[PDB]
């Protein structure tokens, strides 16, 4: 017996990255998993490096970030790499989630990797939000103020909880130091959950774009998917290069280059682009508590896809109506994103409400109806 | 007279308003006010206007007694606040915020 | 639901002969120009509606909304804005 | 919002540094420093720039040391623990015009002139906004605009009323290189200079990006050949089925 | 061709040695080449171009 | 090393706070504060203690506010940006006698009197060392000791020559509680006070430790019963072997 | 004894509820008991004992 | 070298009968006083030399060394210290 199989430690690597049996027909959308692993590694490397130069005290934080940009050798690169990779992390995560929804990766027997995945997505949001605060520019402060005052909507104890999270009566030094500690920690938790969702997936293996079993025709993960992963790694690094070296501030907001000033409020407090759809959902509900619940429900509702998809067939490759519905769902999710950054003015107020209804009605009405009808069409249509 | 107490970095305007000042503030119809509020909503004690003296526009501190509604005038972009510290004229959207203040004694307030 | 090499969990296979040639014996880019043109055209044509319909609809919605919003905050749109608030 | 409330959006001017392969014009940077020093520095600080930062960008080591040595900075206390001043060194930061915010606001009718070290990154528009703003004070405010006292009309500034008056007029600076100091020339130079101040790595960053683009492109091309090569046995597989 | 294969490629120790030596040479030459190109496309703009006045 | 180079080791004195269940004597803490204020504070700072720290330990809220309000502290600048002073508040730290190290050393023939906020934790010996040192200046240095200029002989101080002269003499303080202010009494009180300053959680810490000791002891006893109970089937197992 | 077992112990829901309620009571009473004991062994020493002079 | 329940990797077992009683049927502290005294004495007596010999030796070494060091840095030890350096 070969050492890679005999030795317990080597065998675990072997089972995941080398002899792992994969379907032979995964397409390029199965490459986002490894890109997300690459983003996670870049964020750990750049993150730990910035932590060696950053000072978490509110009197010095913003200046420490300027020191990184101006004095540390390649500090500009490390800072922009870290900031831009956070955007790429969300592009890849939305793609990976989109792949999973389109191809029915959430169906049995893969409900558990999917459900852990939904938690990974929540941790990523929290991680990225805390990191944004650490700069302690105007968007940092006003972000922490607004978002932590949503917690005030929790009945009875909400106000108390806010003051407890801030460590005082406003966002200030205690808040900044605790966000630093948590921002450092959260990526490690996120890595553990990423590993859990893979271990959960190992029982069934990867789904594939046809939605049929692959037990009939498997390929080793290495070398075939190793070499296919390199193509998207280099494509990713090309995109990374264009942002980091040529347009490092394109995805960001100028207001964060102004030091936090509790008096002056910025013109518009909008979150980072990747949070914008959830922000639009929150604005849609007029009630404070209602809005918060809706915004959380917009993420947690993904947990019910295994129930509401009633199809006897896995995924959308062969389902024309489901494909149309999915197209509309995805475009609506982008429109929500755009409405997250417009002003609260006519006619965008009502439009945002309609888009919010459409978002939820996909999970609660349309997907159950459409999947039921397609079942009947496949049966009658093939008689 | 109007005092300026720093409290959590923000200035606090404390004005000891006269009888006729109170009267002047109680006049303006709530209807015609960017931020509609009456003095009774603002003060817990009519002789103690206590406000957070940051202008609601960008965040300069209004010069008191100046204005056009004889309360506070932000010199930065020329916004005029009232004797209630309500916004009347200029770029500022809101009335000057009221802190949580309590009269522990009748001669001392805690903010 | 998945095993491992040797016991993957396939139904018994019999009667299929599979054939292939070495990477060093094959032209890796054989028929690449034909595929790049004709195959991509076929595959794109077949999926075009599923992209075009939702994108065009949501772009139209946005365009109408953004143009109205712009117009409401002009002088001409004063009255319509007053009603809308 | 009204367009007024947003501010007029600045034109896209063709800066020398626009362009994936383009550096700053360092002669413009030098001229821009001279405008900063003779006009802006009256009210605006540049606190994030040290004298050493000018060296080998706009000035030689000698010129920068000369600038530093003309100023007095706080030294460590003497042996009796009394305060002392020293002449400036290259490691010193360029000192601001005011001791604190309160003094700054008192001198500027309540307004606080921002520090200019990051202003090119801290406003939408960047160099174009700075250029548009400094050159965009109309002789007369559009009829019907009511300016608050001590405000100046400038359409690029959100809301229209800015506390900073027009400051660049033809020949307020006498450039040491003989360039005609027109309002537009001075605004172009100072906007270039401030952009450099905000992002001093700009030139190096774009050269390393060119190297990265080339290598990563080559690796992408080769990675595609290697993928196709290793995958060809799978793509070329054929079956013959004889039902049992 | 056989000779080239036998010397530089057949043994992986030799292949890896050849790759690393090539990487060293590429790294050094590419640095120099980009430097010169960058200087030509940005001619008269850089400090090195105006330094002589001072 | 010679014993001289180490310093004489201080006796173990029976402090009120020695003892797992013992708090500080707060009346001694109060008297010790008075010694600090009237003797040590001439040369030594207590920078880590704020006026609020005395409240409900040695002083009432009123007494501490009175102490704070007698002093002037730096305020934020006025509206013209001119410097200003304010009266002290409870949140203020007790202010030191010197503006910087240089001024401190100049006043003390080169020696720098350390800050006393942590001195009880920062020396081997703690309160015993402080007590021994302040009371251990002999009238005459042991015959043959050559003191450097500006040094005083004290055997508890490592090396023997300390820059601090004897300072406690009978009746340098007049205690407000009528306690006779003997050298020994003042040293005991000030040593108690400084120990409190270094470890102000001491009283609370020891009470929580008593609760923890009791609960953890009970849990230990119960854990042993439960272990023995669950293990008894294994410990009591018997075998009968019949070779096949 | 059987009664006690049947009510508080047999069902784990009841047992856990009894343990938690006991923990609540213990916590509250133990706090009070230690407080008083600590005050007696450190009598005349604490601020509460001298506060009255001021 | 270790399996799992059912196939642990024991040589075949045959002929051993094992017996035990319930934790609730047993006195958990049966014979605890005898064990605490006599059993602990036996087990300690049997291991005493393996602790006593090395501890006593290294303590003696340390004691001699620390006493010499102390003596060398007295007045009486001036000469011996001068030679030792
Ligand atoms: C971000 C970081 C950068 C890293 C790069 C990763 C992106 C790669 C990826 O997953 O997408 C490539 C991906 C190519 O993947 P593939 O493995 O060739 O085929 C996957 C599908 O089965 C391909 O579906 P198909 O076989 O039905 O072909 C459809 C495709 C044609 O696919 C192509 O080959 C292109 O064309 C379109 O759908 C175009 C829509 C029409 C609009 C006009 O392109 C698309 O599928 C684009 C359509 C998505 C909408
Ligand atoms: C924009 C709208 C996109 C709609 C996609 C409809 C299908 C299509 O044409 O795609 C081509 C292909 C069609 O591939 P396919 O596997 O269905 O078909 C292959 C060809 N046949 C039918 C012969 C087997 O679809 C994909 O590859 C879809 C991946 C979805 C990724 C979406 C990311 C959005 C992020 C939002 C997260 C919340
Ligand atoms: C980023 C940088 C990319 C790494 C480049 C690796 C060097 C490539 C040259 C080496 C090579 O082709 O030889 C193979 C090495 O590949 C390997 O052994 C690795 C194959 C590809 C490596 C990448 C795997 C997935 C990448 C995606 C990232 C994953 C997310 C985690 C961040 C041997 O292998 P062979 O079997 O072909 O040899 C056949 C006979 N010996
Ligand atoms: C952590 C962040 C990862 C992102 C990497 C992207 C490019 C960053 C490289 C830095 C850089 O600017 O390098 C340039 C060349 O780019 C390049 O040539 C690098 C691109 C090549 C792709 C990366 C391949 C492997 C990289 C990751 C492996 C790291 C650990 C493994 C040992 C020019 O810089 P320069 O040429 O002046 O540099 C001195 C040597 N002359
Ligand atoms: C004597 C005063 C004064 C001079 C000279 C001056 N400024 Fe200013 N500047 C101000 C004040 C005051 C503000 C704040 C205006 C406000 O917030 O209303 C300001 C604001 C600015 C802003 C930011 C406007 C914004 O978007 O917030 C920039 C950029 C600026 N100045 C650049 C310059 C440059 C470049 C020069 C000269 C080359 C210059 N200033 C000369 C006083 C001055
Ligand atoms: C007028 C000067 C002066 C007065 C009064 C004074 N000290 Fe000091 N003290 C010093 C100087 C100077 C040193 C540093 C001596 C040295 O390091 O040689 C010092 C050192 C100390 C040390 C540290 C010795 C060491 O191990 O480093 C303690 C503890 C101390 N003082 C406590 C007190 C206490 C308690 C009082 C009065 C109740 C007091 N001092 C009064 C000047 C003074
Ligand atoms: C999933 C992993 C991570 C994500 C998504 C993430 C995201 C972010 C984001 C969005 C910012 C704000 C960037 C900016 O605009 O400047 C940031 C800042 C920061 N992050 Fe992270 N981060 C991650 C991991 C880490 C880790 C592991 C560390 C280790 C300490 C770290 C340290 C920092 C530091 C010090 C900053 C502040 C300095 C700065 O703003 O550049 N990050 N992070
Ligand atoms: C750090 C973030 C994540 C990483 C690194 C990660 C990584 C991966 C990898 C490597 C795979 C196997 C390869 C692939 O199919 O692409 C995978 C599969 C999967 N992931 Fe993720 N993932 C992450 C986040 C998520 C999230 C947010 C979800 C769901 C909301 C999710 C759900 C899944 C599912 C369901 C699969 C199985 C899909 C299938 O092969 O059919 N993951 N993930
Ligand atoms: C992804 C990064 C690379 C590091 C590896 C990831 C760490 C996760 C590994 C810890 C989980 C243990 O992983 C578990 O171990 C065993 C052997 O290793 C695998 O077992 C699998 O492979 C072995 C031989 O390769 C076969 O005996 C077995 O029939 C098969 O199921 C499990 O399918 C896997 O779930
Ligand atoms: S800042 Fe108060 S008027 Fe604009």
């Amino acid at each position: 017996m070969a050492l890679r199989k005999k030795n317990s430690l080597l065998n675990m690597a072997n089972s995941y990255v080398l002899d792992s049996p994969q379907p032979s027909n995964l397409n390029y959308f199965w490459n986002f998993g490894s890109l997300l692993a690459l983003c996670l590694v870049i964020q750990l490397a750049t993150g730990i490096t910035l932590a060696m130069h950053y000072t978490s005290h509110a009197s010095l934080a913003f200046d420490s970030v300027e020191h990184i940009m101006r004095d540390v050798n390649f500090g500009w690169f490390i800072r922009y790499a870290h900031a831009n990779t956070a955007s790429f992390f969300f592009i890849c995560i939305y793609a990976h989630m989109g792949r999973n929804i389109y191809y029915g990766s959430y169906k049995t027997p893969r409900v558990l990797p999917w459900s852990i995945g939904v938690i990974i997505f929540l941790l990523l949001i929290i991680t990225a939000f805390m990191g944004y605060v650490l700069v302690f520019g105007q968007m940092s402060l006003w972000g922490a103020t607004v978002i932590c005052n949503l917690v005030s909507a929790i009945p009875w104890l909400g106000e108390d909880i806010v003051h407890f999270l801030w460590g005082g009566f406003s966002v200030g030094n205690p808040t900044l130091q605790r966000f630093f500690a948590l921002h450092y920690l959260m990526p490690f938790v996120l890595a553990v959950f990423a590993l859990l969702h893979l271990i959960a997936l190992h029982t069934a293996g990867s789904s594939n774009p046809l939605g049929i079993t692959s037990n009939v025709d498997k390929l080793s993960m290495h070398p075939y998917y190793s070499f296919k992963d390199l193509i998207t790694v280099f494509a990713f690094l090309l995109m990374f290069t264009l942002f980091v070296f040529f347009s490092p501030d394109k995805l960001g907001h100028p207001d964060n280059y102004i030091p936090a000033n509790p008096m002056v409020t910025p013109a518009s407090i909008v979150p980072e682009w990747y949070l914008l759809p959830f922000y639009a959902i929150l604005r849609a509900i007029p009630d404070k508590l209602g809005g918060v619940i809706a915004m959380v429900a917009a993420i947690l509702i993904l947990l019910i896809l295994p129930i509401v998809d009633r199809s006897i067939i896995r995924g959308n490759a062969f389902k024309p109506i489901s494909k149309l519905l999915f197209g509309f769902f995805i475009c609506n999710f982008l429109l929500l994103g755009v409405l997250g950054q417009v002003h609260i003015e006519p006619p965008f107020i009502v439009l945002g409400q309609i888009c919010t209804i459409f978002y939820f009605s996909y999970f609660l009405i349309l997907l159950p109806m459409v999947s039921t009808i397609e079942n009947i069409f496949f049966y009658i249509g093939s008689l | 007279k109007n005092v300026i107490i720093k409290w959590r970095g923000k200035p606090i305007f404390i004005r000891h308003r006269t009888s006729e000042e109170i009267e002047e503030a109680n006049e303006v119809n709530v209807a015609t006010l960017r931020d509609p509020q009456t003095d009774d909503e603002r003060v817990q004690k009519p002789e103690w206007l206590v406000m957070i003296g940051v202008c609601t526009h960008l965040g300069c501190v209004p010069i008191g007694e100046a204005g056009d509604f004889g309360g506070w005038f932000c010199p930065c972009h020329g916004s005029h606040y009232d004797i209630s510290g309500r916004i009347r004229r200029g770029p500022a959207p809101l009335n000057l915020e009221i802190p949580e203040y309590d009269f522990a004694d009748a001669e001392t307030l805690v903010i | 639901y998945m095993g491992w090499w040797g016991h993957m969990g396939s139904p018994p296979q019999k009667g299929i002969a599979g054939y292939t040639i070495s990477p060093f014996a094959a032209r890796p880019f054989a028929g690449v120009v034909h595929a790049a043109i004709f195959n991509t055209f076929r595959r794109t044509k077949n999926q075009a509606l599923f992209v075009i319909l939702p994108v065009s609809f949501f772009y139209y919605v946005w365009t109408q909304a953004s143009e109205k919003n712009e117009w409401l905050y002009t002088k001409a749109g004063r009255h319509e804005l007053a009603k809308a608030l | 919002m009204t367009a007024a409330e947003h501010g007029l959006h600045p034109a896209e001017y063709p800066w020398p540094q626009n362009g994936m392969l383009s550096t700053f014009d360092h002669a413009s940077l030098r001229r821009g420093y001279q405008v900063y020093k003779e006009v802006c520095a009256a009210c605006h600080s540049l606190d994030r720039i040290a004298w050493r930062n000018l060296v080998g960008v706009t000035h030689t080591t000698d010129e920068a040391k000369a600038f530093a040595e003309e100023l007095e900075y706080d030294d460590e206390p003497d042996d009796e623990g009394n305060p002392r001043k020293r002449p400036g060194k290259l490691a010193d930061y360029i000192p601001g015009p005011y001791p604190n915010e309160q003094a700054a606001r008192a001198a500027n009718q309540g307004a606080l002139p921002p520090d200019l070290s990051l202003i090119a990154k801290a406003r939408h528009g960047g160099a174009d906004y700075i250029f548009a703003l400094l050159t965009g004070y109309p002789d007369e405010p559009p009829a019907g605009v009511v300016l608050a006292p001590g405000m100046n009309y400038n359409p690029y500034f959100p809301g229209g009323g800015i506390g900073m008056a027009r400051t660049l007029f033809d020949g307020v600076v006498e450039y040491e290189d003989g360039t005609p100091a027109t309002t537009s020339q001075m605004a172009k130079d100072v906007a270039a200079f401030l952009t450099w101040a905000a992002e001093p790595e700009h030139d190096e960053r774009k050269k390393l990006g060119l190297k990265a683009i080339i290598v990563i492109s080559a690796m992408l091309g080769l990675s595609v050949y290697i993928k196709k090569f290793k995958w060809s046995p799978i793509k070329n597989r054929k079956f013959i089925y004889n039902p049992p | 061709a056989t000779t080239f294969y036998n010397v530089f490629v057949k043994r992986n120790s030799a292949f890896v040695a050849t790759i690393l030596a090539s990487a060293f040479v590429f790294d050094m030459t590419f640095e120099t080449a980009i430097d010169n190109f960058w200087d030509r496309i940005n001619a008269g703009k850089q400090w090195k171009d105006i330094r002589h006045k001072y």
